[PDB]
């Protein structure tokens, strides 16, 4: 789901 | 905090391409998803597609795949929609929308919206309206017919804004000519017709048509 | 493609009443990624609920979302005047996001028959070669109404257009305007111009007419 990509980005940039 | 500001209304000829921009201020442009959503006149919302700028990952609705391009410029925090091969069915308000954040973790759903951009697909040329009285025949109705203008919008007041009670200004209709027409009416006491003046103030900015039409029996 | 069905498409309710709005999905929505939006005339939509039940700060706690899978509900616990608006659901549980068609929450009031008015063309317009005849149906409820134009008793088709106002913020009625347009030469071929109106508030149709 493309709509979950930014959540993943947020998690990995923390 | 986050504000999205879109480019202004545009008239486009059939078969042309339109580019609409959305400049964001606040938050983080590159790591949040930006989508485009349109709404045809009197109709519902339609998701078109989106982009995640950092990743240059686009996602288009199948209905628009092959006809749309969404791009993002991190240097100006601006996203762009291109829609090609325009047809009358593409006349719509186009909104950009950015996903929200928790009180920032992204939420997917669209918390932040641009003001919208009206794209009118038409072969018509700018034209100011003719303004005609709808003369009154306890209560009387009277009005003005604002006929044959392009493009939207027109605004109408009565008595320079002093008369609002009982006023109805109708949505425009799109005529076979491709020009718009609208009417504005008011109901008033029959006894006031002898003594009170009723003036409809019509403003069509694109043609600089500013008419104050006195409507009398 | 997931199809979201919002039925009914209109709900007529009173201020202070509870509202429950349904969104049914054709397939299960991934991770309950279901949002609700409000939209008023002339404005962008506004997010009320995300993730089926989460509410942004700023949004009134009289709005709540529930449901999962294919069956979602927006509840408005007590309708305030500002809550009469259009509500859209949206799923974003797969890459192709889709919206429902919207449900308009409108103010229920007593039935009101239209007051009907007919306006011949102005002398100003006639000088220019065209004749527009206008029929106004004023301050009626509910929204459903029909106008038919008759010219020397012949039912007209294809030479009129109409539009309807938003529900009035003070009296909760609607109004409708219809315009019939002919060339001056065709207008001058006929005598009786009539608009015939049908509405719930009328036991039989109302005709307003003039003779050219
Ligand atoms: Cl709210």
């Amino acid at each position: 789901n493309w709509f979950d990509i930014t959540n993943w980005l947020w998690y990995i940039k923390k | 905090q986050v504000q999205l500001v879109q480019s202004g209304a545009e008239v486009k000829r059939p078969g042309s391409s339109v580019t609409v921009s959305c400049k964001a201020s606040g938050g983080s442009f590159s790591t949040y998803a930006l989508s485009w959503v349109r709404q045809a006149p009197g109709r519902g919302l339609e998701w078109m597609g989106g982009v995640i700028p950092l990743l240059t990952i686009t996602n288009y609705a199948p209905r628009f795949q092959g006809r749309i391009t969404i791009t993002a410029d991190r240097s100006t925090s601006t996203a762009y929609l291109e829609l090609n091969s325009l047809r009358p069915e593409d006349t719509a308000v186009y909104y950009c929308a950015r996903e929200g954040t928790t009180p920032g973790k992204p939420i997917g759903a669209f918390a932040h919206w641009g003001q919208g951009t009206l794209v009118t697909v038409s072969s018509a040329s700018t034209k100011g309206p003719s303004v005609f009285p709808l003369a009154p025949s306890g209560t009387a109705a009277l009005g003005c017919l604002v006929k044959d203008y392009f493009p939207e919008p027109v605004t109408v007041s009565w008595n320079s804004g002093a008369l609002t009670s009982g006023v109805h200004t109708f949505p425009a209709v799109l005529q076979s000519s491709g020009l718009y027409s609208l009417s504005s009416v008011v109901t008033v006491p029959s006894s006031s017709l002898g003594t009170q003046t009723y003036i409809c103030n019509v403003n069509h900015k694109p043609s600089n048509t500013k008419v104050d039409k006195k409507v009398e029996p | 493609e997931i199809v979201l069905t919002q039925s009914p498409g209109t709900q007529s309710l009173s201020p202070g009443e509870r509202a429950t709005l349904s969104c049914r999905a054709s397939q299960s929505v991934g991770n309950n990624k279901l949002a609700w939006y409000q939209q008023r005339p002339g404005q962008a939509p506004r997010l009320l609920i995300y993730g089926a039940s989460s509410r942004p700060s700023g949004v009134a706690d009289r709005f709540s979302g529930s449901g999962s899978g294919t069956d979602f509900t927006l509840t408005i616990s007590r309708l305030e005047p500002e809550d009469f608006a259009v509500y859209y659901c949206q799923q974003y549980g797969q890459s192709l996001s889709t919206f429902g068609q919207g449900t308009k929450v409108e103010v229920k009031r007593t039935v009101a028959a239209p007051s009907v008015f007919i306006f011949p063309p102005s002398d100003e317009q006639l000088k220019s070669g065209t004749a527009s005849v206008v029929c106004l149906l004023n301050n009626f409820y509910p929204r459903e109404a029909k106008v038919q134009w008759k010219v020397d008793n012949a039912l007209q088709s294809g030479n009129s257009q109409e539009s309807v106002t938003e529900q009035d913020s003070k009296d909760s009625t609607y109004s409708l305007s219809s315009t019939l347009t002919l060339s001056k030469a065709d207008y001058e071929k006929h005598k009786v111009y009539a608009c015939e109106v049908t509405h719930q508030g009328l036991s039989s149709p109302v005709t307003k007419s003039f003779n050219r």
